[PDB]
């Protein structure tokens, strides 16, 4: 239910450290005894992306505010090959959004 | 004997104005140039190879 790809099983790296967190004093202390971190790759950054992408579309559409950045060291060419690569990008996290095509029961026919 | 004088004549010259020029600013410029051209500044090119 909780949604991952069905060609990675194998999903998960694991460390157990026998030393427990401190808290920097600010507030009213938790007696902590056992705690949790997690780093995760997912096609939801896709979903974060989607708009600050759109945003780059806007804003070099009408050319708004390039003239800083230009000044300042850098030509027009250089923000058309950055949101390039952006847009490769856009298509390598929906490639492992892919629900994989089976391979089985794949022959050639027997030679005589 | 014919009595002396008894005639005079008016000191006189009728008054006018000549050559009194209408130069009043009222119509005093015509010059005109365009607040610019217009152009297109909203699009990208989008040449992606």
């Amino acid at each position: 239910s909780i949604q991952f790809v069905d060609w990675c099983p194998t999903g998960f790296k694991v460390g157990i450290n026998y030393q427990p967190p401190t808290v920097v004093p600010g507030g009213d202390l938790a007696k902590v005894q056992r705690a949790v971190c997690m780093l995760s790759n997912t096609t939801a950054i896709a979903e974060a992306w989607a708009r600050l992408d759109h945003k780059f579309d806007l804003m070099y559409a009408k050319r708004a505010f390039v003239h800083w950045y230009v000044g300042e060291g850098m030509e027009e060419g250089e923000f058309s090959e950055a949101r390039e690569d952006m847009a490769a990008l856009e298509k390598d996290y929906e490639e492992v959004g892919v629900d994989s095509v089976e391979g089985e029961g794949e022959e050639e026919g027997e030679e005589y | 004997h014919v009595p002396g004088g008894g005639s005079v004549q008016i000191v006189y010259k009728p008054v006018d104005l000549s050559k009194v020029t209408s130069k009043c600013g009222s119509l005093g410029n015509i010059h005109h140039k365009p607040g610019g051209g217009q152009v297109e500044v909203k699009s990208e090119k989008l040449d992606f190879k």
